[PDB]
């Protein structure tokens, strides 16, 4: 009998004759098994449509960005990364500067506006910590903050 | 005309006739012909999505109807002779006959009649 | 343009599909002109088919990066790049004839129909009468927007309709503007420069752009916080990379940074407000090449030598503000120009300032040094 | 095939060619059933048919462009082309019975014949004997030429007769000697394609043009006496300017100079008498680059140097026999990832096989080596 969901509809959809035919039996078992690929298939490529769920083609949206487009990184890290670089196209109102790096970290971060003329400070919160080393997010945070302002920094737990 | 030929299938065993080489059994036109009639009054209609409209009978809807033997009579001879006219081989198909068997289970017979089976005038000026 | 680097799986051989199509089968012949081979191909030839045409390209209009039509405008609009338009072509006819004479704004002037061209139309943008010396100047646009307007001078010599009284006419010069639709590769660009640009605002790359925007500023630099907080400065220098013209940098600090003040306008350039932005040309270090080129055919060897020139020069940009020149990217540029087989067969002995050793910046800018062929 | 022109006079009606017969007589009757038309109708009529049949299937079968079977081979025997023959099917059959039966040559064993189709008969090709194991194998052949045969695994299981002990006789693989007679059409564009006027010595230039008409066969060179006596050396790279695979050159070489040839045989391949010919191909000299990578942040070291192995290799593929390999150029493949970040941090002692110059290929192709880090102490 036909394995495949597919081959077993298309086999009904023909005349009744074939319950014993082996031969068609086996001819649309192989091809109930493609096109249950291309449906796969198919909804692998809605996946690459988003940089949020790229997986595979979160190349090309590291590539669209102009990321530096790298396998061995996390794909979480890629992520990060990519949706961090698409989002810094508007102003850097303390919203947008909060969830760019927020986005880009994943770890929750707030914005102090700091009490110094022309710094803004950042707090960030983790529940399962961090590693010991974060220097590119500061590498970001000095690319993408106003060229007038400098930063401050606090990590918390 | 042209029709071409066709690949064996027998419907006692339902499977396909297949050589010693493991090849398919190819038959003639006729053969085919004969094979697509079997297969097309098998056919139900309108509800293999594979074929259109014109492909397929409706006898087996006939079974739940409430027609008299008389009426039945008639639209099975309307059903088969619909279904096998849509062939371009088929010249003529009739002399139905019906035996009531028992009280209410049937067998009939029917005639089909090829284009080859046409006679031809025989003149030339 | 740039390619996608799809999936092998997603591109599978129509050969390979009917393969694995005719794996299944145990007892039965899989040759070429049996049932299952000859039934089964048409399958495996759309399968194939459709995975390529349809899932590549529905992939492929999806990105920027390979989109052709509108959907690639709509992508360019997502991050607010546009199409630019065709406009018409426009100029001055200069008629002749009876003084008082009307002509009429519209009317319809023509250049010269030929076997090979039809009558290139313009249209008259003026309404006016043939003036003193027998003559008058009417400005006129083409009737088709597009290249096909800016038609030479001497062509429009044709007016069409019943119009006695005109003697002569004719277009001085060789019309101007008539610009076509914007070609799709110039707009991928945009829209890829948009894409990939983080278009922030009051960051420094801004503070370059703007620098950029103002003419004769060829490179521009910006320090964040070279004197604390609220303090930017800005680095500019020429079209050569040399030290920037004080001009330049007073356009470019009028531009960004005015240091006169009103009540109404504050300084009103385009950095924010509060920020405290100096504008000044950096030190220009410059770093010589100089190595055994060997040059190839059809080439000038100074031609080749600018070509290298531009091609550091535009390294000197990736090499950050006081950063690093490495000799191994400067092997790069020279060993591409050869492998790109422009003008450069072979080379060897390279060393920059004369020292094979990578070199730092204090801070300073590396100005693009001369290219020596030892 | 062609259609054949058809002399009108071959063509005649039945009708004209009576009615010439009686245009002669004028006095006696020639109406139809007369005496007349007794004497002259059935002439006319044998004349049209022996006129539209006979000559006119004269003329077809007299050239190979409309001759068919028989006719058409003689006319390949006028040129010297033989169609293709067919041969029997040939294969196994495994046997099972008593260990004191014996099996000879020359028996008989078929398929299943039934109404829907006949027994195909088959001849062991040895004789054997049981007595070790219960299981033997004989080769057999079908005792019909033609693809005729070359049936499943399971098909043989008939025998004619009945030999005492045996248990059961079964075919244990498909058969594949068979081959089937060739076709008309084939041959009859075989005999016109030999039709070649000149260009048939055996020089550089035939044994070129030879070498490229096997398929597969991008580019072919030649060198005249290599090993004296008229040798012949046929050097050849594939469509994508590689060395030509070992399938490949024996295909040329059977194709221009057969080897297989037995005692009752003749070399038929393009090699004229006398010409001694041997299909060669370069050697791809591989480039192991060694150098001191370094690689940026996190990144893979594997992955980087795939990456540039892939990258030196398609710079590589640009390379034909003989050149010249551009170690200079090759700096800049590894510095190319450099000016992108793919990668690569920093790199030192850039050598191809631990060489710092350009090297010269001599009867050499070129192939990517072995990409190693030196990582030196």
């Amino acid at each position: 009998m036909i394995a495949s969901k597919k081959g077993k509809e298309m086999l009904l959809t023909l005349s009744p004759i074939y319950e014993q035919s082996i031969i068609m039996q086996s001819l649309y078992e192989a091809i109930g098994s493609e096109f249950d690929n291309l449906e796969l298939l198919d909804e692998e490529i809605e996946l690459q449509l988003f940089p949020q769920s790229a997986t595979w083609g979160l190349g090309f949206w590291e590539n669209r960005v102009g990321l530096i487009t790298n396998l061995d990184e996390d794909m979480e890290t890629r992520r990060r990364k990519v949706i961090a670089k698409l989002q810094s196209k508007y102003i850097m109102t303390p919203k947008r500067m909060s969830m760019i790096l927020q986005s880009y970290t994943g770890a929750n971060i707030k914005i102090n506006e700091n009490i110094s003329p022309y710094t803004f400070g950042v707090e960030l919160t983790s529940t399962q910590g961090f590693p010991k080393d974060l220097e590119d997010l500061y590498k970001r945070v000095n690319v993408i903050k106003p060229s007038h302002l400098a930063v401050s920094y606090k990590l918390v737990s | 005309l042209d029709l071409k030929g066709s690949f064996l299938f027998d419907f006692e065993k339902g499977e396909f006739v297949k050589n010693a080489d493991g090849t398919l059994k190819k038959c003639d036109k006729v053969q085919a012909y004969k094979q697509w009639c079997q297969k097309a009054i098998l056919t139900p209609r309108y509800k293999k999505a594979a074929y259109t409209n014109i492909y397929g009978s409706e006898i087996k809807d006939l079974i739940a109807s409430n027609l008299s033997q008389s009426a039945k009579e008639l639209e099975i001879t309307r059903l088969i002779k619909e279904t096998i006219l849509v062939h371009p081989y088929t010249k003529e198909v009739g002399e139905f006959s019906f035996n009531w068997l028992e009280n209410s289970r049937l067998v009939e017979y029917e005639f089909d009649v090829l284009t080859i089976d046409d006679e031809n005038i025989v003149i030339d000026g | 343009e740039r390619e996608l680097p799809i999936p092998v799986f997603l591109t599978e051989d129509e050969d390979s599909v009917h393969e694995r199509m005719l794996s299944n089968f145990q007892d039965v012949s899989t040759l070429e002109g049996d049932f299952i081979y000859d039934a089964t191909r048409p399958t495996a030839e759309q399968i194939a088919e459709l995975k390529q045409l349809g899932l590549q390209n529905n992939l492929k209009i999806a990105f920027p990066q390979t989109s052709y039509g509108t959907y690639l405008e709509w992508l360019g609009e997502c991050k607010g790049v546009f199409k630019n338009q065709p406009t018409k072509a426009t100029g001055v006819i200069t008629f002749t004839g009876v003084q008082g004479t009307i002509i009429t704004k519209g009317t319809i002037v023509t250049t010269i129909a030929t076997d090979e061209k039809q009558s290139i139309e313009f249209e008259l943008l003026e309404t006016k009468t043939i003036g003193e010396n027998e003559t008058v100047d009417i400005k006129a646009e083409s009737r088709i927007v597009g290249t096909i307007g800016n038609v030479s001078k001497g062509s429009i010599s044709v007016l069409l309709g019943s119009i006695s009284g005109v003697k002569s006419i004719t277009n001085k010069e060789d019309f101007r503007g008539g610009t076509d639709i914007e070609d799709e590769e110039h707009f991928r660009e945009r829209v890829l420069v948009a894409e990939q640009e983080d278009k922030l605002s009051g960051a420094s790359s801004d503070y370059i752009r703007w620098a950029k925007e103002v003419d004769g500023v060829g490179y521009a630099y910006v320090v964040s916080e070279w004197a604390g907080a609220g303090t930017v400065k800005v680095l500019i220098l020429d079209k050569n990379r040399k030290a920037a013209t004080q001009e330049l940098i007073d356009k470019v600090q009028e531009y960004i940074y005015p240091l006169n003040i009103s009540e109404g306008e504050n300084r009103d350039g385009k950095a924010p407000i509060g920020a405290l932005v100096t504008v000044v040309t950096p030190d220009t270090l410059l770093i010589n090449v100089k190595a055994s080129f060997i040059f190839s055919n059809g080439f000038s060897e100074e031609t080749v030598l600018n070509n290298l020139k531009t091609k550091i020069d535009k390294y000197l940009d990736k090499i950050d503000l006081g950063g690093t020149v490495s000799y191994n990217a400067i092997q790069a540029i020279v060993g591409s120009m050869m492998l790109t087989d422009e003008g450069i067969e072979d080379f060897s002995n390279l060393t920059i300032n004369d020292v094979k050793e990578n070199i730092k910046l204090q801070d300073q800018v590396v100005g693009i040094g001369e290219i020596v062929n030892e």
